[PDB]
């Protein structure tokens, strides 16, 4: 019942809806009227509610105001949200019944063990004199478009091609990530990509074992897909939404193999710029990592860099990239919002 | 109802003697929970030169966790320890690693005593799918036909690791009773956390001893119970002859360095595919190869090496026991006859004959490591005759 | 850069001192109390057997027999064990006893050592004044509290006490030491940089170093005496003495003793006399190495799980002071669990430099019975964190120098390369731009050489 | 040829290029640069090097902060 779905209005048995956050002047004329009137036919039913940390208190008004049910269901991994110690949540949903231990899922249970990796790299200094020269958001794009990041990025692809298991990389924005999908060209998406071929990419990824590598953008974690993989690499770390990023990895990372050993088999990677906002943010980020506490390691060096035929081994090639960055604008340096 | 009833379980067990001294007797009951079965030995008759047969159920029962992340992980890890502690105690023997997987039986490692070969096999046995159902009939088929060609002067025992599942095999294994009862081969299984009556009838029709796995500690106990060479059925054999005493060779005896390496495809010995320089020598082939206190393939007799294996059980039978008293006869200056200390946890350990005072750490050190009271020494050998 | 020798120096204490002075002055270092001092502050196992023959070797054994005592395995370790033992000046290389150099020890030490091996009722053994338990007037664990609290009134008054230290002239040596200092008005007993490092240290051998440097400030008494007396302290405890330190007195032996209760390691009664007392402190000086006995107090286990400092045990205020330098800013109550900072405790080494092992030492010294049932790997990654944190701020290596640029030739530059490499006054060269990083101390010898040609 | 009483500092090229920016953001002209060799080796007029023990880390932390 959302985004012109209108699937079985007449006769409601068991329904899926979406939080009618409307409050508008004839937003959906008959459609939200049906959402109003078939709520009345729903009587009470059940309030299956995913992750109400996403719900604002202004929408928690419309939780009880619109929906006046007699049994609720809060499916919320978050315990405490939005720094709002004024309004609690048992007045909304009653008791908060059960939480499941990580230990009895990650050590005794199907949930895999993530190795979280905030990996920072020594950059080339010809990204940084410019950075400190320029107090303007092109400076953000400087450390972003780094072959020192790419040398890490190039690395773990072939390092985990040798285990023949699924890997996924999440960048920040497209046109830097695009050249990764140009240089070592992989499956990839962006914002306006056609979904029917995005689904083929899921078919090419989640079914086909020949290519365990894939690129995603801001949209794919959020608006199109729940990826189902084993090894995650991240580039984006700028905004202070700790959990929102941490629940992306918490959803995607599945069991790597049927591994006999008791080791860590799910894998997280982050690419961190030294001496940067990224260095600074990661300090609070790894603070948030140890705030919940998981298998975490900072590595800086590779397992033999020139073991692989590293592209951008010459800095002149990196200077070729640098002049693209000198030709670049702010437009490659903004997310979906 | 149950929200109270879930915590009627907790509330009393949390509670104890209050006021002062709280959470104290709860620790005392945990010490009172301890002290399980000690030895209950004292046997005679049989147990010599076993010819064991590891039989492994490889099934879908392994996928249950129940003690470890895999039931093989419970199994396989301590088998290596069971291998090593066997070769510790019983080097006069050898073991057939045979694996059942997918309704067949693979004799994985042959009946032999080379530990590294057996252990790396277990290290190879790590990444086993254990696909398919158990078939004991294929396992007994290998067990027959191999041990059929062994002498009747051989101890004939089989150790089956079964995962308590359905014994999925045809061809009248109930009639394999009279097959193997006549064949004087013993078969011992222990069930993984459950029981198979037919297999329980099998072992009670065997004379092999059946058990059920309780816990990982308990898993070790029955291994340890089956470390010792058991008194199997009467009328097996008396003797076993042409026990070859070897020589060590130094290859520097008279002709110094007349041979660059003592393995060049013509020398008497040189059995295994590797270079050697002369370390050993058997009587009958006059076989010189890598040193092995077992047997050979050309003389085909037993490469006995007496200080090792004719010494191991040679004191593993003739034991006696101690006694315990809580009393205070203060022998010494409140000391021990062994380690010479005192704690007095009322276990003053007195020998049966020489009657000397010991502690747990002196009793355990005898009853696990020394295997005899040395207080009998100075007391036996001086009037001995 | 920063000094890093003032922390450990545990073989050079008996080498760089001893080899920095005369053989006849270290001949004084063969007092019979100084015999145990030789064997233990060196820790080779290899020279520790090359001694063992000499009690039975009056004869100078030939050099090749022990030069070939050990074959192909660890010839360097034999060689590394050799010249240092020779660098003790305890050996004599004979000329041609039988035809070739056959080495031998100094016999006067062999005289002194064998009395400390078998027999001898001599002056340190007995007969004059050594030791005396007559009747128990005072007990050791009570005096162990003294052996704790004097460390406090040392170590707290380093940081600064709301209480006060006793009337010592030692602060005018510790301000002289560069540990402490004081500006001229009122003389504030602060810390310069190095007591802070010694706050991060925990052994008495630094005190011992300034007590070896005690006579160095224009004082002329027995340096021979005090280092004998440094051993003569290292006798465990359990001895009051019928004023046996006055029956075995000397001038500095009694006066500097007044300071050993300032240093706390002796305990003196009325009139600073009538007895003497060695403290259980008299065995960790003997090594300086960590030691299982060096536990001071037994608080408990720690961990640093989730690198969040993770521990409790309300301890004394000196440990609270030991982390008052090391963890404030989200302190909590009655368990001492100040949270973690990867910047502030990182900034709390800037006044020290790197405390790399001194973390790891105070890792096994925060709550002391932690190694009882814990992992061997106590920091899993957390060492490397501390390392990378220490490897973050150290962005500079301070080194002065003289650089030779725009040289008139290119091959005569390689001469001056070979000239400076002969001198060893170069630090670095660039041949591609005709550059040489040369020490400015060895500048003058090339400055003299260039002006001659 | 030219007596150079500067101070060699050795570090990563990441910071070796950075001190040029500290030379350009020096309050005075160029003193912290005398001549730098290639990638790891520089020369400073020895005035505030002791201050630059802490003047650098106080600056780089702040610049990245915003
Ligand atoms: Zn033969
Ligand atoms: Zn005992
Ligand atoms: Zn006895």
């Amino acid at each position: 019942f959302t985004s012109d779905a209108k699937d079985k209005p007449i006769g409601c048995s068991v329904a899926i809806s979406t939080y009618s956050m409307l409050g508008h002047t004839t937003k959906r004329s008959w459609e939200a009227e049906r959402v109003m009137e078939w709520l009345k036919t729903q009587e009470w039913g059940l309030m299956i509610l995913d992750e109400v940390h996403t719900i604002p208190a202004k929408m928690f008004r419309r939780v009880l105001t619109i929906v006046q049910a007699h049994c609720k269901l809060g499916l919320t991994a978050t315990l405490v949200r939005e720094d709002d110690k004024i309004v609690d949540l048992n007045f909304l949903i009653g008791p908060k019944l059960y939480e499941a231990n990580w230990m009895e899922l990650q050590n005794n249970g199907y949930i895999a063990k993530v190795q979280c990796a905030e990996v920072w790299c020594p950059m080339s200094p010809e990204f940084y004199r410019e950075y400190v020269a320029i107090k303007t958001k092109k400076r953000i794009l400087l450390y972003t478009m780094n072959p020192n990041k790419f040398r890490a990025c190039q690395f773990l692809i072939k390092f985990h091609e040798r285990r023949n298991d699924k890997i996924i990389v999440f960048a920040d924005n497209v046109f830097a990530l695009k050249e990764y999908a140009i240089r070592l060209n992989k499956p990839y998406i962006y914002g306006p990509t056609s979904q029917g071929e995005r689904m083929q990419i899921l078919q090419n990824f989640k079914h086909n074992p020949k290519i365990n590598t894939i690129f995603i953008s801001k949209v794919g974690d959020t608006s199109f897909d729940l990826p189902e993989a084993n090894v995650l690499i991240q580039i984006s770390s700028h905004g202070g939404s700790r959990r929102q990023e941490a629940q992306r990895l918490g959803r995607v990372l599945r069991a790597k193999k049927g591994m006999v050993a008791e080791e860590y088999n799910a894998f997280f990677y982050s690419l961190v710029s030294q001496d940067t906002q990224e260095m600074a943010y990661s300090t609070k980020r790894q603070r948030f990592l140890v705030d919940q506490g998981y298998s975490f390691k900072v590595i800086t060096k590779l397992a033999g860099m020139e073991e692989e035929d590293l592209a951008f081994s010459t800095k002149e090639e990196q200077q070729q990239l640098l002049q693209k960055v000198l030709a670049a604008t702010d437009l490659d340096a903004e997310e979906e919002v | 109802r149950w929200e109270g009833g879930y915590e009627r379980t907790w509330e009393i067990l949390k509670e104890d003697e209050s006021g002062s001294l709280k959470a104290t007797i709860e620790d005392i009951l945990f010490k009172a929970k301890r002290k399980r079965v000690f030895e209950h030995h004292g046997q005679v008759r049989l147990g010599m030169m076993r010819h064991l047969y590891v039989v492994v159920d490889g099934s879908r029962t392994m996928e249950d966790q129940d003690l470890k992340p895999n039931r093989l992980t419970c199994t396989l890890k301590l088998l290596e320890y069971f291998v090593e502690e066997y070769f510790d105690q019983n080097p006069i023997s050898q073991i057939g690693i045979i694996v059942t997987k997918s309704k067949r039986a693979e004799k994985l490692t042959e009946l032999s005593g080379n530990p590294r070969k057996h252990i790396t096999s277990l290290k190879k046995a790590v990444d086993m799918t254990c696909h398919g159902e158990p078939s004991l009939y294929n396992s007994l088929s290998i067990a027959m036909q191999t041990l059929k060609h062994m002498p009747g002067h051989t101890s004939r025992e089989v150790l089956i690791i079964f995962s308590s599942l359905t014994t999925c095999d045809p061809s009248n294994i109930y009639d394999l009773i009279k097959t193997l009862k006549a064949a004087k081969i013993r078969v011992s299984v222990i069930g993984l956390s459950a029981e198979v009556r037919v297999c329980t009838v099998l072992a009670r029709e065997t004379g092999g001893t059946y058990h059920v796995i309780l816990d990982e500690s308990h898993y070790k106990e029955l291994l340890t119970h089956h470390v010792s060479p058991p008194p199997a059925s009467s009328s097996s054999e008396c003797s076993l002859i042409r026990m070859g005493f070897p020589q060590h060779t130094i290859a520097s005896l008279s002709d110094q360095d007349a041979k660059p390496s003592f393995s060049m495809a013509h020398l008497d010995g040189n059995t295994e595919p590797g270079l050697t320089l002369g370390g050993y020598f058997c009587p009958q082939c006059r076989a010189k190869y890598c040193e092995l206190p077992v047997e050979c393939k050309i003389c085909g007799l037993t490469l006995v090496s007496a200080p090792h294996l004719a010494r191991s059980y040679h004191h593993l039978f003739p034991l006696d026991a101690f006694q315990e008293i809580p009393l205070e006869e203060y022998n010494g200056e409140r000391f021990c006859y062994g380690c010479q200390g005192e704690l007095k946890d009322q276990h003053v350990y007195v020998c049966a004959v020489c009657q000397n005072v010991f502690c747990v750490d002196c009793d355990v050190f005898v009853h696990d490591s020394l295997h005899c009271c040395p207080g009998c020494i100075h007391k036996i050998p001086a009037p001995s005759g | 850069s920063r000094g890093l020798n003032r922390v450990h120096l545990q073989c050079r204490n008996l080498q760089e001192f001893l080899g920095g002075l005369s053989p006849g002055v270290l001949d004084r270092l063969y007092g019979h109390p100084a015999t145990c001092l030789a064997v233990f502050r060196e820790l080779p196992s290899l020279a520790k057997n090359w001694v063992m023959r000499m009690l039975f070797l009056e004869q100078p054994l030939p050099q090749a027999a022990v030069a070939l005592w050990v074959k192909k395995e660890f010839s360097k370790a034999q060689e590394e064990s050799t010249g240092l033992l020779s660098g003790l000046r305890i050996w004599h290389t004979q000329l041609l006893p039988g035809g070739l150099q056959g080495l031998i020890l100094n016999p006067i030490f062999r005289q002194n050592l064998r009395i400390a091996l078998l027999g001898g009722g001599k002056a340190w053994s007995d007969d004059t004044s050594q030791l005396g338990p007559d009747k128990h007037a005072r007990d050791v664990p009570s005096l162990d509290k003294y052996a704790e609290e004097r460390w406090e009134v040392v170590l707290h008054f380093m940081v600064g006490s709301p209480s006060a230290a006793v009337s010592q002239d030692l602060a005018q040596l510790l301000s002289q030491a560069g540990l402490m200092k004081s500006t001229e008005p009122g003389e504030p007993p602060c810390i310069t940089s190095a007591g802070f490092q010694f706050l991060l240290l925990d052994t008495p051998a630094q005190l011992w170093y300034f007590m070896l440097q005690y006579l160095q400030t224009a004082q002329s008494r027995g340096m021979d005496l005090v280092e004998i007396l440094s051993f003569l302290f290292q006798l465990s405890f359990s001895t009051l003495g019928k004023d046996y330190s006055v029956e075995g007195m000397s001038d500095s032996l009694l006066n500097f003793l007044q300071h050993l209760r300032e240093f706390g390691l002796v305990f003196q009664r009325k009139r600073k006399s009538r007895r003497y007392y060695p403290t259980r402190l008299a065995i960790n000086l003997s090594s300086g190495v960590s030691g299982a006995g060096g536990t001071v107090h037994q608080p408990g286990f720690i961990v640093v799980e989730t690198n969040y400092r993770l521990y409790a045990y309300t301890e004394s205020e000196l440990q609270i002071a030991l982390i008052a330098l090391f963890s404030e800013m989200l302190y909590r109550f009655p368990n001492m669990v100040v949270a973690q900072v990867t910047r502030e405790s990182v900034q709390q080494a800037i006044a020290s430099g790197i405390t790399a092992q001194q973390i790891i030492h105070f890792l096994r010294t925060r709550a002391h019975p932690v190694m009882l049932k814990q992992t061997p790997v106590l920091p899993p990654t957390i060492t490397d964190q501390i390392r990378l944190w220490e490897l973050e701020r150290d962005r500079l290596r301070f080194t002065e120098g003289v650089l030779y640029n725009q040289f008139l030739s290119q091959v005569d530059f390689e001469l001056l390369l070979a000239h400076a490499r002969e001198l060893g006054v170069l630090v670095f060269e660039n041949s591609a731009k005709r550059l040489m990083v040369v020490t400015p101390a060895g500048h003058s010898d090339v400055k003299r050489f260039w002006k001659r040609q | 040829v030219n007596v150079l009483k500067g101070v060699l500092i050795e570090c990563d090229p990441a910071m070796k290029q950075f001190l040029l920016y500290l030379d350009e953001s020096n309050a005075l002209g160029k003193k912290f640069i005398i001549q730098d060799i290639d990638d790891t080796h520089v020369f400073v007029i020895a005035e505030l090097v002791n201050v630059l023990q802490e003047r650098v880390g106080e600056l780089m932390d702040q610049n990245a902060f915003s």
